[PDB]
């Protein structure tokens, strides 16, 4: 059938976060917490646009404030985030609950500077209602015609017409 | 996928043959739907895992209880078999021709 | 022959998994839960006959999409003239494909 | 580094097995007034390793009465599967990490029951046919017990792996909170290594040797070894599932010693258990579990059901 | 380590041509154990693990029971494994050569694709979700106690009936 | 105890999904961008060097419905290495 | 991988012990020496007679109960369902029947080992 | 009543095994049914996040639902906080 | 017996045909027939004799062949299309497949071989229970793919079926082959006209099960198992003689009883799909089966065999014969041809 269309390398490219995935789970929730509208923003085009082809400005915004948020803490307070994403690294699983202490310690510097706060125990996982200026995609899946169904027959039920008409019964 | 699913079908028209085709012995018979059964079981599994039919899982489970049910009341009526001969014989069990 | 005690009740014994696209467990999909979803509204009210002929389009999207019969012939197809062009020496493949790539996450 | 570590689980295991042999003939001899072995060895620490020289010199002899496939292949399967079985435990970190341990742990378990069988078999004499019957009867008895059991405690419990187990009993053992599951399930894996008071595999005094009758020195060896790994095996599985140890992000080292002596607790009491009872008879056994047991594990199911509902208490996935 | 599938499927093929041969019930029982574990193991490599552990410890404890019987009953003089008769034998390698023979042609004929030499492990897992947690098998089966409420009282009522049934069956 | 003890466990558990969710739509971004990189490379290497058969198109799918299908890991994984083809398929499950 | 190269070791590992076990002793075999055992005596029997186990009704219902095991094994994904009711009502039905089925197979004798 | 008292009795003396897994059955049962925190178990299973919440398009003519994840709006967890 | 286990096994009996006929699911069709054939087991192994041990080990054997095969129908159809039921474009291998298990449940030939046998040395109410409950569930399989049959292969097994049959009662002597056979016959005419009519084959189904529940309880009034025994039926019941005969007519398909209005309908469909071949066989091949029903007529009514001694006293004894129940179907199945416009449907 059709050609399939995909960008080029040169719209793929993009200056890629090259964080590691404990460093990640460390800074998760300021990171959820600070830009969470750039994140819901691509996650709604996302979802309502199937195809990533056309969400690749929003992917694009999403490594930029992640990149703006480990810029603001590397510059601000950079070794107690750092002993904890290492101390997150250590374990097997990366469970927040072996090293709250340097937690305390990242959760007080992020409030002291900056003013962050920690979301809630069930914050960062309910609905958002992200507001946005994209078209609602009108037609998603490419669907067809939905051809139309039969030609229902409407009237009223008069009686069958000289009986059965089954052999020689009369009735 | 295919490849494999291709010598499920196999095993399965093995375990067919040897059902059909007996040997003496309603043991090696019974042998033969079970193993008729595990390959159904593997074929319905791996479909399901291809599919990621995580909703039609519980067929497998289901093949497996109903099978185990019939392959009990497979040798509840060998034990009456044995009780009644002492040999467990096919062609020794042939009396209602006439 | 079909009774039909479970519409007549209202109740669902078994027609929430008759097919892939339909209520996964925790929220997953069924991989072509799109084109089953398309074929179903393709051939919903006018059943049988009708839904063989003019939703045949959606069918062999669906049909393709759960056993990729012809995306494994174009890859055996392409496989096999990347193959043939080694044997002739006209191919080197590119550095990604054979070896050593650069890793984005 | 991988295979180093496979040599230090092996290794390890294989010299504690044959001092379990030790201790258990020194255990039941001081338990029966006299010594264990204390010539062979400074303190008698050589006679596993004289016993098992002597055994590895000695003949097979393969008998004629005999499916000579079968009656070789029983014997490795035990042992590798012995071995298998000792995989995937965690001392706090496992081996190899596998998500359905348990699952495996009970389907090595049955196939071991298998190479008792086929060896039985086998071995084409009456007395190993009556060894292999009884196996039957016994393995059907602790087979649902011991699914039930573990079906329970696992449900206090959240997955089906083994750090879970330890995570779980972080702060308090799983004895006081399921202490009859703890019964039951000691007197079920005596029951799966066929161990007194129910042996009845190898029952020496009802049957000769049962299913080792015509297994000469070699392959019984490798029965031996199975079975006393299993032992080990099963106080291990014990005491990480029930007898929780203490468990330290910073140094696992204590984890290890602490699962190290309460493994030899339970050894220890399984041979103590040896030196205290008679045997039953191998319909007794069957009775006991089916009358008493089952009954009792799947009441006991069903509360483990119900718990974690009505206290709102229900583990978590991960 | 791409054939791997393809081999465990070859075996599965054996077990079930041997358990076709039909040798005394001991050996069936051996070949029917082997298949279950091969199975067990073609779908833990295919996904997820519930269902192959599953089926490999029903299968141990069905063959277990089968042993105990054909050891009481379902036993003769001098069983045989597969070599009392030749023609056995002669016709297990000839399954084998019939199947390399069929594996062969559908490699050749290559047109359709149900076989094919080179394209062998290149399509074993079709799509996976890179990223997610609780996708793997027994989640279903778990979703048979609140989804199919049906299937679990429909498996339930077999087994109670079951047990009703071999009690009369064999109430003698 | 158990009780106390299993809450807390589902608190943990909570958290260590929201941090996860938290972090979902970057993955899934880098994700996206990458499939589509695999993608392109493929198309392209299909396109100028490997195909030269006259009848034959470079970017035709098998698909009349002109939306976004996909990719398989055969079908994105199947001009590459074996190796990474193997570790693609059976990573997570080996992985023990 | 790892799981697969620990299996083959152990196999391997045994088969080296029985290989040892097989090609490092003298061996001297005769007939006597290998005959059947019998507790010093000619069997009168070929080892291979009909057994007549006595407790078969108990094997089948193992085989059920088996089953029932089967299907009550996934329930520590069940417990983490979102209804929880008809969750905890189902399992509550599924070990009552097995229970009656026990208790009825019990009452009527089925455990018992008719000789 | 005497009969019944009497029954009972013989029966924990006798087979206190029968009687132990009857009244766990009947405790198991009832258990649920009067525990205040039976609905604690199902709403915690409910507000476990093991999908991504999906963000929903403002049209300005639902208040309800937040528009951030510090917001006062939206099913907080303080009673599993609390509990 | 037991009346806990009694109302269990009735009711797996019961529930396994309602769960396929209710069922949308090709699986839960499937355990239907599980639960159907499991359930029916010890009610056939019941009086512990060899000939039921063997009926019982005959039928067990085939029924579970033959659910194999559908389920193996049923997984190469999941595979095919991920649903789990044949909508319109499986594969005709498939369906085939579930054409040639379902016949094989059904017994008709050349699958019909256990039939006659299974039937044999069964007592009569298992028998009538078999021959008329065990063939709905499979028919309910067969009515909901009522397209998408091969009607060669249709045709091929209904007119083996029906000249098997034909053959086979005329040459039995024992009244369960016999009620067999006819059994085969009947399941060849239904399954001629299933993929014409659904409603065809119902009532064709309904038209044989009001017309062999009589027969079978006949024969269970007296015990009757040959013709011998009922033919000593004007010294045993003198009363039954009548309904007897008629009934054997209106199963022969003699006008005006009812039972020619199957096959006379069942000719018309066939007529308005132009199977003139396959029609004029059906027909002589049921001018045979007539044949070995008015040869069991002659023997049992029209003549009277010598009796013995000791029919005296059973005169002296007294009977009884179940009300609402023999009699009306006995008077539905022979006096309702002029009501055919209301039986078609
Ligand atoms: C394709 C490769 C896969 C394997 C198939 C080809 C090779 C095997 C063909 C079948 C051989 C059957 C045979 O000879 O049986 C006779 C033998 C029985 O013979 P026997 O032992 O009674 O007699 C031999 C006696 N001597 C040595 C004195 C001559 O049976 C077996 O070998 C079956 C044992 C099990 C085999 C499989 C074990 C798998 C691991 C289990 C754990
Ligand atoms: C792993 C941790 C340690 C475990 C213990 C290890 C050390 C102790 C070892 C002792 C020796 C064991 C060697 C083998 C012994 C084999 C014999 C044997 O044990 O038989 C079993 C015996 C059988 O006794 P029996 O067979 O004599 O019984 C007679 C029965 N008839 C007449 C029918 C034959 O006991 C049991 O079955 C009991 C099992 C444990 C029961 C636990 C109940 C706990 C309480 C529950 C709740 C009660 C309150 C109710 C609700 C109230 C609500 C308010
Ligand atoms: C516990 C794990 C390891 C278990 C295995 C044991 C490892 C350590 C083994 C050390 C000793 C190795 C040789 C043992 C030989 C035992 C049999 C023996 O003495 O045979 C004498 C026989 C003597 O043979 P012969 O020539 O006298 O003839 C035998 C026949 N007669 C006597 C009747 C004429 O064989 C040998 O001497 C073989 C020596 C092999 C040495 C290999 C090293
Ligand atoms: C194809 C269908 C025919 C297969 C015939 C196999 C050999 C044979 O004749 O088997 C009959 C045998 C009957 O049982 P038995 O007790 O052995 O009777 C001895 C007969 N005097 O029955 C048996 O021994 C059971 C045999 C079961 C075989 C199942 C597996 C079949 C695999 C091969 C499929 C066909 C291959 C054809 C190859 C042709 C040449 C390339
Ligand atoms: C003497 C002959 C003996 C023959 C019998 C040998 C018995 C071996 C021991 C018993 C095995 C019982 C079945 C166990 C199956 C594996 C259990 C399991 O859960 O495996 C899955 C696991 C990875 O799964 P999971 O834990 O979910 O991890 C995902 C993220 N971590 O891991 C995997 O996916 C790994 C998959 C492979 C693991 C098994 C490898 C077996 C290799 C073949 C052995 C036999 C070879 C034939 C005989 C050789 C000659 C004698
Ligand atoms: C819903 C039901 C299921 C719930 C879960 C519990 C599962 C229990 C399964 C087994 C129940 C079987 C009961 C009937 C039975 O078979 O009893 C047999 C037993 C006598 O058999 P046995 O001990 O072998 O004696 C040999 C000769 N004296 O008989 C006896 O010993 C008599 C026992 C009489 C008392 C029974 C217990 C009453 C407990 C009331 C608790 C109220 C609070």
């Amino acid at each position: 059938p059709g050609i399939v269309e995909l960008p080029t390398l040169e719209e793929l490219k993009v200056e890629e976060v090259k964080v590691s995935s404990a460093v990640l789970k460390a800074a998760a929730h300021h990171y959820g917490a600070q830009c969470d509208k750039t994140n819901k923003e691509f996650m709604l085009c996302r979802w309502e646009e199937k195809d990533p082809r056309r969400c690749l400005k929003e992917g694009k915004l999403v490594n930029g404030c992640a990149l703006n948020f480990f810029r603001q803490i590397k510059s601000h307070c950079a070794e107690p985030f750092t002993e904890y994403w290492t101390c997150l690294d250590y374990s097997n699983m990366q469970l927040f609950r072996h090293c709250r202490q340097q937690q305390a310690k990242f959760d007080q510097c992020v409030l002291d500077k900056l003013g962050w706060v920690r979301p809630d125990l069930g914050q960062l996982s309910k609905v958002t209602k992200v507001k946005t200026d994209r078209p609602l995609p009108e037609n998603p899946y490419h669907s067809r015609a939905r051809p139309e169904p039969n030609p229902v027959i409407e009237g009223d039920l008069k009686p069958a017409k000289h009986g059965t008409r089954f052999f020689f019964w009369t009735v | 996928m295919p490849s494999t699913f291709f010598n499920l079908t196999m095993a399965f028209s093995l375990s067919l043959l040897g059902t059909l085709m007996f040997r003496s012995h309603l043991m090696s018979t019974l042998l033969c739907l079970e193993g008729m059964v595990l390959s159904l079981f593997i074929m319905t599994s791996v479909t399901s895992l291809n599919s990621n039919s995580m909703s039609s899982m519980p067929i497998p489970i289901t093949i497996l209880v109903f099978a185990a049910c019939e392959a009990a009341v497979g040798l509840a009526l060998l034990v009456k078999v044995s009780n009644t001969y002492g040999t467990d014989y096919v062609q020794n069990l042939n009396l209602l021709q006439c | 022959p079909f009774l039909d005690i479970q519409k007549k009740l209202g109740i669902s014994l078994d027609r929430h998994f008759m097919f892939l696209s339909a209520e996964q467990p925790y929220k997953n999909a069924a991989r072509c839960h799109a084109f089953e979803k398309e074929w179903i509204e393709c051939a919903h009210g006018i059943g049988g006959t009708r839904a063989k002929k003019e939703c045949k389009i959606e069918f062999d999207d669906f049909e393709e999409c759960l056993l990729r019969y012809k995306t494994m012939r174009r890859m055996h197809d392409i496989k096999k003239q990347r193959e043939k062009l080694m044997k002739e020496g006209k191919y080197t493949p590119p550095p990604h494909h054979s070896g050593r790539e650069e890793p984005r996450p | 580094m991988f295979f180093i570590n496979i040599l230090t689980l092996l290794v390890p295991i294989l010299i504690a097995m044959a001092f379990l042999t030790l201790v258990e003939r020194k255990i039941l001899g001081y338990m029966q007034l006299r010594k264990g072995p204390n010539i062979v060895g400074p303190y008698g620490i050589l006679q596993p390793f004289a016993d098992a020289m002597k055994l590895f010199m000695k003949e097979p002899m393969r008998p004629l009465t005999t499916s000579m496939s079968l009656f070789i292949i029983a014997p490795t399967l035990s042992l590798t599967l012995a071995l298998s079985l000792w995989v995937p435990l965690p001392m706090p970190h496992p081996l190899i990490n596998l998500n359905l341990g348990i699952l495996f742990i009970l389907a090595t378990s049955s196939l071991s029951v298998y190479s008792i069988l086929w060896s039985g078999w086998a071995s084409n004499s009456k007395y190993s046919l009556f060894g292999a019957l009884r196996a039957v009867a016994q393995t059907i008895s602790y087979e649902v017990t011991m699914a039930i059991i573990l079906l329970s405690v696992l449900l206090m419990n959240g997955s089906y792996s083994l750090q879970t187990l330890i995570t779980t009993q972080e702060h308090m053992w799983l004895l006081l909170p399921a202490w009859p599951m703890a019964m039951m399930w000691f007197i079920s894996t005596l029951a799966e290594t066929n161990r007194a008071p129910f042996d009845l595999t190898e029952g020496e005094s009802e049957l000769v040797s049962g299913f080792n009758v015509e297994y000469a020195a070699g392959p019984f060896a490798l029965f031996f070894m199975a079975e006393y790994t299993n032992i080990i095996l099963m106080n291990a599985l014990t005491t990480i599932i029930f007898l929780g140890p203490l468990y330290y992000i910073n140094l696992p080292e204590l984890y290890s010693t602490n699962f190290m002596m309460e493994a030899l607790l339970l050894s220890s009491t399984f041979l103590w258990i040896r030196a205290s009872y008679p045997r039953f008879r191998y319909d007794q056994l069957m009775h006991l579990l089916w009358k008493n047991f089952l009954p009792l594990t799947l009441a006991l199911c069903m509360w483990h059901i119900s718990l974690p509902i009505f206290t709102a208490g229900v583990p978590p996935y991960m | 380590m791409n054939n791997y599938i393809f081999v465990l499927s070859s075996l599965f093929l054996v077990g079930c041509l041997g358990l076709a041969l039909k040798p005394s019930p001991i050996y069936g029982g051996l070949g029917l154990i082997v298949s279950g574990f091969v199975g067990c193991l073609m779908v833990l490599g295919f996904g997820g693990s519930f269902l192959g552990l599953m089926v490999f410890l029903i299968y141990l404890g069905g063959m277990l029971v089968v042993f105990g019987y054909t050891t009481a009953m379902a036993t003769e003089e001098y069983p045989e494994t597969w070599g009392s008769n030749w023609l056995i034998l002669g016709f297990l390698v000839l399954g084998v050569i019939m199947e390399v023979f069929l594996i062969c042609v559908l490699n050749y004929y290559d047109e359709v694709g149900v076989i094919n030499l080179d394209g062998l492990g290149d399509w074993l897992m079709y799509e996976v979700d890179d990223v997610g947690v609780m996708l793997e098998g027994g989640i279903g089966v778990a979703a048979m106690y609140s989804c199919a409420t049906w299937m679990m009282v429909v498996a339930g009522w077999s087994l109670f009936a079951g047990i009703f049934i071999i009690i009369e069956i064999t109430r003698d | 105890r158990m009780m106390r003890w299993n809450q807390e466990r589902r608190r943990l558990l909570i958290e260590d999904l929201e941090a996860r969710i938290a972090l979902m739509p970057l993955f899934q971004a880098e994700k996206d961008r990458r499939t589509l990189q695999i993608l392109r490379e493929n198309l392209e290497e299909e396109a100028i060097i490997m195909k030269d058969v006259p009848n034959w198109k470079v970017g035709e799918s098998v698909f009349h419905t002109t939306r976004w299908v996909p990719p398989l890991i055969g079908e994105m994984y199947g001009l590459r290495t074996k190796e990474e083809m193997s570790n693609a398929n059976f990573g997570f499950t080996w992985y023990t | 991988m790892n799981l697969y190269t620990v299996i083959f070791i152990n196999i391997l590992l045994s088969l080296t012990l029985i290989l040892v076990a097989f090609w490092l002793p003298q061996m001297n075999l005769y007939s006597e020496k290998a005959n059947p055992y019998e507790c010093g005596f000619d069997p009168t029997s070929s080892a291979r007679l009909p057994f007549s186990m006595k407790f078969f009704l108990v094997a089948i219902t193992f085989l059920l109960f088996d089953l029932e095991i089967a299907l009550l094994l996934p329930l520590p994904w069940a417990i983490q369902t979102i209804k929880t009711s008809t969750m905890m009502i189902m399992a509550f039905i599924l070990v009552t029947i097995l229970s009656l089925g026990l208790a009825y197979e019990w009452t009527q004798k089925g455990l018992e080992w008719t000789e | 009543a005497g009969r019944i008292s009497a029954f009972l009795k013989n029966a924990w003396a006798k087979e206190p095994v029968l009687v132990v897994s009857f009244s766990v059955w009947g405790l198991a049962i009832i258990m649920p049914m009067i525990s205040p925190y039976t609905k604690y178990a199902s709403m915690i299973n409910k507000a476990t996040p093991y999908n991504y919440p999906v963000p929903v398009r403002d049209d300005g003519n639902m208040p309800d639902v937040p528009s951030h994840p510090q917001d006062p709006l939206g099913p907080s967890l303080d009673w599993l906080k609390n509990l | 017996m037991n009346p806990i286990t009694l109302a269990i096994i009735y009711f797996t009996i019961f529930l396994g045909p309602v769960i396929t006929m209710s069922s949308t699911n090709l699986m839960l069709m499937w355990v239907g027939l599980e639960f159907s054939l499991l359930a029916i087991i010890p009610m056939l192994i019941n009086k512990k004799n060899p000939r039921s041990t063997e009926a019982a080990t005959k039928y067990f054997v085939t029924q579970a062949t033959a659910s194999m095969i559908i389920l193996l129908a049923i997984v190469l159809n999941y595979k095919q299309l991920g649903t789990w039921m044949f909508q319109q474009q499986t594969n005709g291998l498939i369906l085939n497949m579930t054409l040639m298990a379902l016949s094989m449940k059904l017994g008709l030939a050349p699958f019909h071989f256990w039939l006659p046998e299974v039937t044999q040395g069964i007592p009569l109410h298992m028998g009538l229970i078999l021959l008329t409950w065990q063939k709905i569930a499979p028919l309910s399989i067969l009515i909901q793919i009522y397209p998408l049959l091969n009607s060669t292969i249709i045709l091929m097994l209904a007119i083996t079926s029906i000249f098997m049959g034909a053959w086979g009662g005329l040459n039995q002597t024992q009244m369960r082959k016999i009620m067999a056979y006819s059994s085969i016959a009947h399941m060849g005419w239904m399954l001629a006209i299933l993929p014409y009519n659904p409603s065809l084959t119902l009532l064709n189904l309904m038209i044989y099960i009001i017309l062999t529940a009589p027969m079978f309880m006949a024969l269970m009034l007296n015990n009757s198992m040959t013709i011998n025994s009922i033919s000593l039926l004007w010294n045993k019941t003198p009363a039954m003689l009548t309904m007897i005969s008629l009934m054997l007519l209106s199963l022969g398909g003699l006008p005006p009883l009812t039972g020619f209005l199957p096959k006379w309908i069942i000719i018309t469909e066939l007529m308005k799909n132009n199977c003139l071949i396959m029609a004029t066989l059906m027909a002589m091949m049921a001018l045979l089966n007539l044949f070995f029903y008015t040869r069991l007529i002659y023997s049992t009514s029209l003549t009277m065999f010598p009796t013995n001694n000791n029919s005296k006293m059973m005169t002296h004894q007294t009977k009884t014969k179940p009300n609402l129940m023999f009699s009306t179907l006995a008077i539905m199945s022979t006096m309702t041809l002029p009501l055919a416009p209301q039986l078609i449907t």
